[PDB]
């Protein structure tokens, strides 16, 4: 469907004339073709069926129920960020325009998602330097869709040299095991998984690594983060997670059969460095999205721990931690872009200039929220909450979950060093809702007219106008209420994780 | 199975409530907006229930063989 | 039946204030009806739903046997197993109580905002109640920090001049330490494959394993006391939360970690527990000692009486680790009786004095007795309540207390009676200033406690007095639940 | 019988070289684009090929 | 599972067309007007100009269910492929399937077909294309040859079922079936 | 030699020069896939070879239209 209804959308946007509207349509079906690729592939793949692991297209690609789980993650997410182009974000057309301006904006979506969602099939060495271009590619004309902006410009090719880098990384590690073995497929690969030299593995994994910004090579996912547009970051910084790390878990389930703990010990260095960056790094910022890539170098280290740890509880780990945190991600992310309404407006020191891409790019353009709108600055607040572990949100289950599967393995010194790495990274969560709510009473009553929100017109002052468009509205607060209630449904959804088998059997 | 299906749809009243407060209107503006919102999560409610339904039977047949192969191990 | 209409009714009262006070929120720019008298139709609404659980635990207490081995009342709500027993029950009752005082404490000293404060009094009163209900480590860990979240607001909110301060330091204090108490719990699941009381209390455990698991949550629970020398967080809370957040600060918070050690460290590490006490008794004689000294030589009147806090919480400590009745019953009761004289000190001391001058040095305050004789009484009998004076109920946890220590161990739990002399000192210091000399010239003449303040006064009070002639009240309670912690094999 | 079901659950079998899982269905070679029979070094008959190692399914 | 019998590893794509249920052509329907019915529901949950309601326009409708026509076909294909591969109910499929072969085998003639594709190729077209069909919500991929590797034994048509008998099928062996495996290396074992 | 990270002074000083080691350090793993197959009188590893040079002409076109169009957004005024 994906394949077969990109051709379509491709020529279809070329044949049309150039409006926002039109743009904006065409977006609303690139969120149905996801929908029903959703519904396709919910109707054939179900977890018992494909518990052993099915071979297709001469055995290129190896679907089983640890990988399915992950594509419809995929799916869902991606439907979610596909919402936010093809509905109204904040109603307002100076900051609206962005996300119709471009056609090819849901062309490459669409283009990222085939290989979102195919990599973590790979089975065959041949395909996944194939996927892994893929994936790629479309990252970078996405970096680059808005053309017009020198920031966006400029990420992208520090997003292509550096994503290259890694790529060659990536072949010069499959091309060293076919000289060690003459053999493509990873099925016959795994029949001699004792006599290849199992660190050409991790060469693959070292490129792996870069692509998903781990420490040592955050440097540039950091970068990139800040200077793309809140609508670009929103998704290069979670999307390549979702697959690369599914990926990495399935590359570490044959890695373990040999057992190298030499290699477990390069990535638990890996891991160690990855946590002292993602929470001390993030002390001393002022803008949100550079303490954002903090937070997703900090995030991905506590999920590396359990790919690292690589055992049936580490399964629960994974899978529970990759979806509330895609789904803390997408709301905090919803927000941001929601609450630029609430920015006053000049009628100057230290010369602060802000664009249309990123209104809000500084942690402490969000203050005063707490009085401009309850609802959201609570929403906010649940998610940043989650984000620091407090129970008993998602975020506290996902730390819970991944200390179990860590210290079962006998990772002590990760288990330990996480939980201090979870206490220096509150500092600067909390610093977040400081600036939300701590002045509210010393600035209750005054008169704020200078909002951008009071720019917009009234209708009739006879009607009631929401200030806040109905689908973001919604899409927050089911989210805000499911991070908040996981408690009444927590014990289903994780007899659920319990199913998802990656050959365990018995 | 009504009364799962009852707090699902309170769970839907709560959705639609919580993104009145979101968008700064009274709680009572356009009613349908809660006959919508508790529709849609009752009809997620209902393929929720068939989905953890469905892990009981799958998680006892399994539980089955795991037995079988702890038993053997404890000897 | 208690647990689920306990939280089922709360939810009802908060979403009912969220409705009332934020339908007019969309540009109605209106004058509302609610806000009158600061939002006084919200704030009454908040008062009876901390009335009304009040109530809710007395039905489950008329059905309550005191002559049953066992948890009671036991409960299956949100895949949690939730019982009471004696010791819980008398918890309880102490954290559902001092709900309607502490938002009577503030019942007209907050700049606004009422409808936020009383829902978050309410919800920091229902989490911390049921965190003496829940039957499983994981569920303690769930009830134990899921208070950081309101409290970190709360501060931040409605704080002093240095709220941001306290903010941070009760939010990093509390959640780093306690971590190292999930470590542990996060073993026992590992090893054991369930976080039941029951369950686990049953299993020895390697002494080598005990000490590690000791040590994580010894770590959790002596930050949340606090012992020395990880107490420097409480004395900037306590000065700058507001009096609502200082009264379950030092009524029911602090008594958390007495009821961790009953829970997660005697029936499960009892091996363990009686190799640390030494060490314990230790920590706790220079906890209750240096506190003492230390709170001579201070000058904000809402710090001395945070660190008055602290050396009867080592008395607490030390008595909860004795191995015998005598002691385990006595820091149960000074636990209580702590419970209502420190929320009353901190009304009396930054909730009255605050309110009429708004400055907390003690330079400022002397001979208040000649134009303040009712706050005089109050506080002169408060202040030999919190030295122990016999007819107190904090004598009888005092005593009781020392005696378990020194049955436990005779040569250093007899340095424990030093808080009889030593709180003296500095209590006695404040109070034979507030009350002595001419009145100061720094103070304007304003009105003396009011209606509302006397009542706060005498209804905590109250059941100090109670508890201190009759203890036997709790006692019965106790006697059969108490008996479950002691470990010794005589021949 | 919840701690019973989280022992069996999150207990995970030893993995060493001589025992994991190859999802591998079939012996390959039988047929080539070309020159099938090459230099006679394909000993595997397919006429007489023994059973394959079926995967287990754990919920059949 | 409530797993049912195999009736082919690698349905052929006219098959799989063939066999589809009223209901399948009802939900190939149901995805065809679908989509142009989201654009409505999605222009009647948030209008995408203004604030009023305003119907797309006929080319975004055009566009909308031709899209919709692929999604409501890729739907009806994976649903009828579920009861060839048994994971679906596939009673009535069975005797239909069992009537198809047994006619054919009666006739001589190969239950599979005669294929242009020589022995490799045939075999080459079943690795691509078999459980193919788990990917069709991605990109599309159709056995669209006359291929040998089915999954299943034709020897399974050589018993009477239940309500079988009134078909009088006089059945031959194997070796005498055109175009079969069984009956093709005749002269050399590695030609056919 | 290699250890010390020669490598990195012999890598010129603009952007493009970034993009020819990039091309070379690909071009060695396709050097050695094509020597390895040979060797085994394997076309497997042939196919691979041939897959890596499309795609790594693939990428070095993307990366020239980002360089393009970076020169491009500073020569914006255009006033002709
Ligand atoms: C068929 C005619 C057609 O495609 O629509 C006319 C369509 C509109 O032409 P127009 O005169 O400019 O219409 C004015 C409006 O702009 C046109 O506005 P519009 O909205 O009416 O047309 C947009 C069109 C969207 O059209 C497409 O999506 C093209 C699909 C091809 C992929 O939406 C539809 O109407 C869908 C039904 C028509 C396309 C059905 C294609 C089925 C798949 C084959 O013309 C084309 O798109 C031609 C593209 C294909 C060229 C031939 C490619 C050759 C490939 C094989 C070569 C070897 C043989
Ligand atoms: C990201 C990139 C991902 C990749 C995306 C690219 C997508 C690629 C996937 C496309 C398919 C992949 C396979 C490509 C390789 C095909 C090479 C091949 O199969 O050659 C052998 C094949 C001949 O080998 P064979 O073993 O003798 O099989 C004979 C029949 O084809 C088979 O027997 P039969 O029962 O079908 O009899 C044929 C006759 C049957 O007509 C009758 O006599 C009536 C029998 C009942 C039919 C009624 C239902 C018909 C459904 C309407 O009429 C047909 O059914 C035509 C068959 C094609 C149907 C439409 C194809 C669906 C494409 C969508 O060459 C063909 O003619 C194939 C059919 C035409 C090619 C389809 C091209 C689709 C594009
Ligand atoms: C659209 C939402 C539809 C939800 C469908 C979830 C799903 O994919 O099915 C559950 C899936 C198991 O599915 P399976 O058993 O393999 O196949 C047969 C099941 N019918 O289990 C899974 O693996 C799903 C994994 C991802 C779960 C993500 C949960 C998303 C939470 C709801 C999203 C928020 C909704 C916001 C509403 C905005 C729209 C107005
Ligand atoms: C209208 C009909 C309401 C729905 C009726 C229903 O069945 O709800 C389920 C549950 C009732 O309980 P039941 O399932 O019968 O057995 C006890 C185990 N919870 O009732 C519930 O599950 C209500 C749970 C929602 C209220 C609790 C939400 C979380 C509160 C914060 C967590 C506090 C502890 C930390
Ligand atoms: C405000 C102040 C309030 C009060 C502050 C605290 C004051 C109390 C501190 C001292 C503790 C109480 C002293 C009780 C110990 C005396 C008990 C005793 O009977 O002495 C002897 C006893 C063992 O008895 P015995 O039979 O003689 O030994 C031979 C055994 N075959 O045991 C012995 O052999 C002697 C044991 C050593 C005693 C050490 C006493 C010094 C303690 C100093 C503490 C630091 C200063
Ligand atoms: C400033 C705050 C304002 C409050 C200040 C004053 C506080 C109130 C003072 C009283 C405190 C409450 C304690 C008394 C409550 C009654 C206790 C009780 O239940 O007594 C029971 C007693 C024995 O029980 P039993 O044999 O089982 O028969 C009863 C069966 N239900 O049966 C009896 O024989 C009852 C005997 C009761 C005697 C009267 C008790 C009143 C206090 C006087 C004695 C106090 C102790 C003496 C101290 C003098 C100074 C040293
Ligand atoms: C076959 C492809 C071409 C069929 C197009 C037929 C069609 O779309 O109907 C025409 C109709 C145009 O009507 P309208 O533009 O409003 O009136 C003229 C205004 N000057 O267009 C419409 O109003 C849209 C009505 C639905 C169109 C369905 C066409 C589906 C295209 C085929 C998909 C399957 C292949
Ligand atoms: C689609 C139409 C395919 C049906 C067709 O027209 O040709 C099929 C036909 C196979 O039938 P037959 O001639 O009996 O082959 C003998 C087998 N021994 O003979 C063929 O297979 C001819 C090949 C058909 C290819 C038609 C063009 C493909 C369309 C590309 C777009
Ligand atoms: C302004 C408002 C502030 C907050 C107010 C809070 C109101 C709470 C309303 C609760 C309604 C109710 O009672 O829901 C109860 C119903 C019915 O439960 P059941 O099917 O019998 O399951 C039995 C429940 N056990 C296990 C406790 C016995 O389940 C629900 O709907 C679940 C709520 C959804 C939570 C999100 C997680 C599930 C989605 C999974 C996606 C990964
Ligand atoms: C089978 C079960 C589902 C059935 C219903 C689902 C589709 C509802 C569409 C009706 C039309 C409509 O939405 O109309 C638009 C209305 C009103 O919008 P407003 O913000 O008041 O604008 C003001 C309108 N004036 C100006 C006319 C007054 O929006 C709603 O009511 C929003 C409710 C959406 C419910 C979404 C449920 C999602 C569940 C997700 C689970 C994973
Ligand atoms: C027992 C479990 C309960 C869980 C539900 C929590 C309450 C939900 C409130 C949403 C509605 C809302 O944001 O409403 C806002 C309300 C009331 O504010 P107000 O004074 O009317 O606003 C001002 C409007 N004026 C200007 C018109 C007067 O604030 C509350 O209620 C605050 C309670 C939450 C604080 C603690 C947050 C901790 C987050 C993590 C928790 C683990």
């Amino acid at each position: 469907m994906l394949f077969t209804s990109l051709l379509l959308i491709i020529v279809y946007g070329s044949l049309v004339n150039k409006s926002h509207l039109l743009t904006k349509l065409i977006n609303r079906l690139g969120l149905i073709i996801i929908i029903y690729t959703l519904l396709i592939h919910l109707n054939i793949n179900t977890l018992e069926n494909l518990s052993i692991g099915i071979n297709m297209f001469n055995n290129l690609l190896l679907i089983n129920s640890f990988n399915n789980t992950i594509i419809e993650l995929i799916l869902i997410i991606c439907i979610l960020y596909v919402l936010l182009i093809s509905f109204n974000i904040t109603g307002l057309s100076i900051i609206d325009n962005l996300n119709y301006s471009k056609r090819t904006f849901i062309v490459i979506v669409l283009f990222n998602i085939i290989g979102l969602t195919l990599l973590p099939l790979v089975n065959d060495i041949m395909i996944l330097f194939i996927i892994i271009e893929l994936q790629s590619y479309s990252l970078y004309l996405l970096t680059a869709i808005f053309n017009e902006s020198h920031n966006s410009t400029k990420s992208a090719l520090y997003y292509f040299i550096v994503g290259s880098i890694a790529s060659f990384i990536i072949l010069d590690a499959t091309v060293s095991i076919y000289d060690d073995l003459g053999l493509t497929n990873i099925q016959y690969i795994l029949m001699y998984i004792d006599k290849l030299e199992i660190f050409d593995l991790l060469c693959l994994l070292f490129g792996l690594f870069i692509k998903i910004g781990l420490a040592p090579f955050y440097s540039y996912s950091i970068t990139i983060y800040s200077l793309s547009p809140t609508i670009i970051t929103n998704y290069i910084s979670l999307m390549p997670k979702l697959s690369i790390l599914t990926l990495i878990y399935i590359i570490m389930h044959y890695i373990n059969i040999v057992n190298n703990t030499d290699l477990n010990y390069v990535i638990s260095f890996l891991i160690l460095i990855s946590m002292f960056i993602g929470s001390f790094g993030g002390l001393n910022v002022i803008r949100i999205k550079t303490l954002l890539a903090y937070s997703s170098l900090l995030n991905v280290s506590y999920m590396l721990l359990a790919i690292l740890s690589n055992s049936n509880e580490s399964i629960i780990a994974y899978i529970y931690y990759i979806i509330q945190y895609s789904l803390t991600h997408i709301n905090i992310f919803s927000i941001i872009l929601v609450i630029s309404i609430y920015l006053p407006i000049m009628n100057n020191m230290l010369n602060v200039m802000i664009t249309k891409y990123s209104p809000i790019e500084y942690i402490n353009q969000l203050k005063n929220l707490f009085i401009n709108n309850i609802f959201i600055a609570i929403a906010l607040c649940i998610s940043i909450f989650s984000l620091i572990g407090i129970p008993p949100l998602t975020g506290f289950y996902g730390k819970y979950l991944v200390l179990i599967s860590g210290l079962n393995n006998g990772y002590v010194l990760l288990s330990i060093v996480l939980i201090i790495a979870s206490s220096i990274s509150t500092v600067y969560y909390a610093t977040i809702l400081k600036v939300l709510s701590f002045d509210t009473l010393s600035f209750k009553d005054i008169i704020s007219n200078n909002l951008i929100i009071n720019t917009s017109p009234e209708n009739n002052n006879n009607e009631i106008k929401p200030e806040i468009s109905n689908v973001i509205s919604y899409v927050i607060s089911s989210l805000t209420l499911i991070i908040l209630l996981i408690i009444i449904q927590y014990e289903n959804i994780v007899k659920g994780a319990y199913l998802v088998l990656l050959y365990n059997w018995v | 199975m009504i009364a799962s299906l009852a707090g699902w749809g309170l769970f839907g009243v709560t959705v639609r409530a919580y993104q009145q407060g979101i968008r700064k209107v009274p709680f009572s503006y356009y009613p349908l907006g809660y006959v919508y919102s508790a529709l849609g999560w009752v009809a997620f409610g209902y393929g929720f229930n068939l989905w953890t339904e469905r892990n009981d039977k799958l998680l006892e047949k399994r539980v089955e063989k795991l037995k079988e192969s702890r038993n053997l191990r404890l000897s | 039946m208690l647990v689920q209409n306990l939280i089922i009714f709360n939810i009802i009262g908060i979403v009912l204030l969220v409705l009332l006070n934020n339908n007019n929120n969309g540009i109605l720019n209106k004058k509302s009806l609610l806000t009158i008298k600061n939002e006084l139709k919200l704030k009454q609404i908040g008062l009876i739903i901390s009335i009304i659980n009040i109530l809710i635990i007395i039905e489950n207490w008329i059905g309550f046997n005191s002559n049953y081995y066992g948890f009671q009342n036991i409960e299956r709500f949100l895949n949690i197993y939730w019982g009471i027993d004696g010791i819980s029950l008398l918890l309880v009752l102490l954290t559902l109580i001092l709900g309607p005082i502490a938002i009577l404490s503030n019942w007209k000293n907050l700049k606004g905002y009422y409808t936020y404060y009383v829902i978050s009094i309410n919800m920091l009163v229902i989490l911390m109640a049921l965190n003496f209900i829940c039957l499983d480590l994981v569920s303690f860990y769930i009830l134990f920090e899921s208070t950081l979240a309101p409290l970190f607001l709360l501060i931040g909110i409605y704080g002093a001049n240095n709220k941001n301060k306290a903010a941070y330091y009760v939010l990093i204090y509390t959640l780093a330490s306690s971590l190292f108490m999930l470590l542990s719990i996060v073993i026992y699941y590992i090893i054991i494959n369930s976080t039941d009381y029951i369950y686990i209390n049953n299993i020895i455990l390697s002494i080598n394993l005990q000490s590690l698991l000791f040590i994580g949550i010894i770590i959790g629970i002596a930050v949340k006391t606090p012992l020395m020398p990880v107490h420097t967080w409480l004395p900037t809370v306590h000065s700058e939360s507001p009096l609502g957040g200082s009264i379950l600060l030092a009524g029911v918070i602090l008594k958390l970690a007495i009821y961790g050690v009953i829970r997660l460290l005697l029936p499960n590490l009892s091996e363990i527990s009686m190799m640390f006490t030494p060490i314990i008794y230790i920590i706790s004689i220079l906890t209750l000692i240096y506190s003492s000294l230390i709170t001579l030589k201070q000058t904000d009147l809402k710090v001395i009486i945070a660190y008055s806090s602290i050396s009867h919480l080592a008395v607490c400590m030390i008595g909860i680790f004795a191995n015998n009745l005598i002691g385990i019953n006595g820091s149960l009761i000074l636990c209580l009786a702590h419970g209502f004289v420190s929320p009353a000190l901190f009304i009396l001391v930054g909730g009255i004095l605050y309110d009429r001058y708004h400055n907390r040095l003690i330079n400022y305050y002397q001979g208040l007795s000649t134009f303040m004789p009712i706050f005089s009484i109050y506080l002169v009998v408060f202040s030999f309540c919190n030295t122990g004076t016999p007819l107190s109920g904090n004598f009888v946890g005092e005593f009781l207390s020392i005696t378990g220590a020194v049955i436990r161990h005779p040569i250093i739990g007899s340095l424990t009676a030093a808080s009889v002399l030593l709180s003296a000192c500095y209590q006695m210091k404040l109070t034979n200033r507030l009350t002595g000399s001419v009145f100061s010239q720094y103070l304007h003449i304003t009105n003396d406690v009011t209606n509302r303040e006397i009542f706060l006064l005498n209804w905590l009070l109250i059941p100090t007095i109670i508890i201190g002639i009759y203890p036997s009240f709790v006692t019965n309670i106790l006697n059969l639940a108490s008996s479950t912690l002691i470990y010794s094999v005589l021949i | 019988s919840t701690a019973d079901l989280y022992g069996l659950i999150s207990f995970t079998p030893k993995r060493d070289i001589h025992h994991y899982v190859i999802r591998v269905d079939e012996v390959p070679g039988k047929h080539f684009p070309t020159n099938t029979t090459g230099n006679f070094g394909n000993t595997v008959d397919f006429e007489n090929l023994e059973p394959r190692r079926k995967p287990i399914n754990p919920y059949l | 599972m409530e797993t049912y019998e195999l009736i082919d590893s690698d349905p052929k794509f006219s098959r799989v067309v063939r066999y589809f249920r009223p209901s399948d052509y009802l939900t190939w329907a149901l995805g065809t007007i679908g989509a142009p019915g989201l654009m409505v529901l999605f222009e009647k949950i948030e209008p995408a100009k203004g604030n009023t309601f305003k119907m797309p326009p006929p080319s975004i409708m055009r566009i909308a269910t031709t899209i919709g026509f692929f999604g409501g076909f890729y739907y009806a294909y994976t649903s009828s492929t579920k009861r060839f591969w048994g994971y679906s109910e596939n009673a009535k499929e069975v005797a239909k399937d069992r009537y198809e072969v047994k006619k054919a085998l009666s006739e001589k003639k190969s239950p599979y077909g005669s294929s242009l594709l020589n022995p490799y190729q045939q075999d080459m077209s079943a690795r691509n294309s078999t459980n193919s069909q788990l990917l069709l919500a991605i990109f599309p991929w159709f056995n669209v040859a006359n291929h040998q590797s089915h999954g299943i034994d034709l020897r399974k048509y050589y018993e009477v079922r239940d309500g079988e008998e009134n078909w009088n099928f006089t059945l031959p062996p194997l070796d005498q079936v055109k175009d079969l495996d069984v009956a093709q290396y005749k002269e050399y074992s590695n030609y056919p | 030699m290699d250890l010390i990270l020669l490598m990195l002074v012999a890598v010129g000083l603009n952007i493009i020069d970034i993009y020819i080691m990039i091309e070379i350090l690909i071009m060695g793993c396709t050097v050695n896939t094509i020597y390895s197959a040979s060797l085994d009188n394997d076309m497997i590893g042939l196919i691979y070879s041939l897959i890596q040079i499309i795609i790594a002409g693939v990428e070095s076109a993307i990366g020239l239209s980002i360089l393009v169009n970076y020169n491009r957004i500073r020569n914006s005024e255009e006033i002709e």
